[PDB]
């Protein structure tokens, strides 16, 4: 609803087909680990932050 | 007909304006996205693009800095909305660029243009889950060299036990800000941790966009800028306090909103800082 715990090491399209299940209007962004960004809330993004293999490095959460 | 939006009255801005301070003369550099400098509702005074690709720091291709802008500064006027500082030399220090996202070593030109420039206030409505130790030696030598250096404290929510300040926020040279609503209540996504240091509102904050526009947005984002807008109120009553003395100034007449993991030491009060 939130956050996605369990996708972490997961591929970015993994981590897709997950969270637009979850949340069909979700606003996916892929993003490299050591990416500095906005302190905005929003409530349609969910941000995913990639290590060097393409895999989910964070727990993905909404805002 | 210009409207006071609810987080520079909760804070007690107006209070300072009424005795006539409304941070004339103190420069504030809004490292961010960029400033859209034809907004009728502000004023910039200057600035410069780190982001390669987007020289113009004038032009702000997201609308994050804009916003961010607006709650430090925007005029005091008959139109839009009021900032907490109205009079405030405010500074377009690009480093985000249009996607809102930008690399750290942009993050950092922009903090080290910031001190050569002599800027009194840093606000960084931004951040990472991770440091480095470029970005922290950054932060720490414009602390050093006395500029107010806030941050945004981060919207990662709670994670059991652990802090989810993050980066530049977790650095102790810098003042890591937490968002309240209108109740003073935290706001879900809010980060938290020791190194929560004060709060501010962040939740359905209106402020300037581009092209002449007005929204409300939420965010610790939001948040950051009614602090580093305070510090320039305190700068333009107190123009000889340090850095360290506007900090424990803020800090120290916050009201009290609860545990400090959640709220840091609760709500600033510029009126009862600035004495
Ligand atoms: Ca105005
Ligand atoms: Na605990």
């Amino acid at each position: 609803k939130t956050e996605w715990p369990e996708l972490v090491g997961k591929s970015v399209e993994e981590a897709k087909k997950v969270i637009l299940q979850d949340k069909p209007a979700a606003q996916i962004i892929v993003l490299p680990v050591g990416t500095i960004v906005t302190r905005s809330y929003r409530i349609d993004r969910v941000r995913l932050f990639v290590d060097r293999l393409d895999n989910i490095a964070q727990v993905p959460r909404v805002g | 007909a210009q409207s006071v939006p609810y987080g520079v009255s909760q804070i007690k801005a107006p209070a300072l304006h009424s005795q006539g301070y409304t941070g004339s003369n103190v420069k504030v550099a809004v490292i961010d996205s960029g400033i859209d400098s034809s907004h009728p509702d502000l004023k910039v005074a200057g600035g410069a693009s780190m982001v390669p690709s987007e020289t113009n720091p004038f032009q702000d291709n997201n609308s994050h800095g804009t916003h961010v802008a607006g709650t430090v500064a925007a005029l005091n006027n008959s139109i839009g909305v009021l900032g907490v500082a109205p009079s405030a030399s405010l500074y377009a220090v690009k480093v985000l660029g249009a996607d809102g996202s930008g690399q750290y070593s942009w993050i950092i030109n922009g903090i080290e243009w910031a001190i050569a420039n002599n800027m009194d206030v840093i606000n960084m409505s931004l951040g990472g889950p991770s440091g480095s130790a470029a970005l922290k030696a950054a932060v720490d030598k414009a602390v050093a060299s006395g500029v107010v250096v806030v941050a945004a404290a981060g919207n990662e929510g709670t994670s059991g036990s652990s802090s989810t300040v993050g980066y530049p926020g977790k650095y102790p040279s810098v003042i890591a800000v937490g968002a309240v609503d209108s109740s003073n209540q935290r706001a879900s996504f809010s980060s938290v941790g020791p190194e929560l240091d004060v709060m501010a509102p962040g939740v359905s904050i209106q402020s300037t966009l581009p092209g002449n526009k007005y929204g409300a947005y939420n965010g610790t984002s939001m948040a950051s800028p009614h602090v580093a807008g305070a510090a320039a109120l305190i700068l333009s009553k107190h123009p000889n306090w340090t850095n360290t003395q506007v900090r424990s100034s803020l800090e120290n007449t916050t009201t009290k909103l609860g545990d400090s993991f959640y709220y840091g030491k609760g709500l600033i009060n510029v009126q009862a800082a600035a004495q």
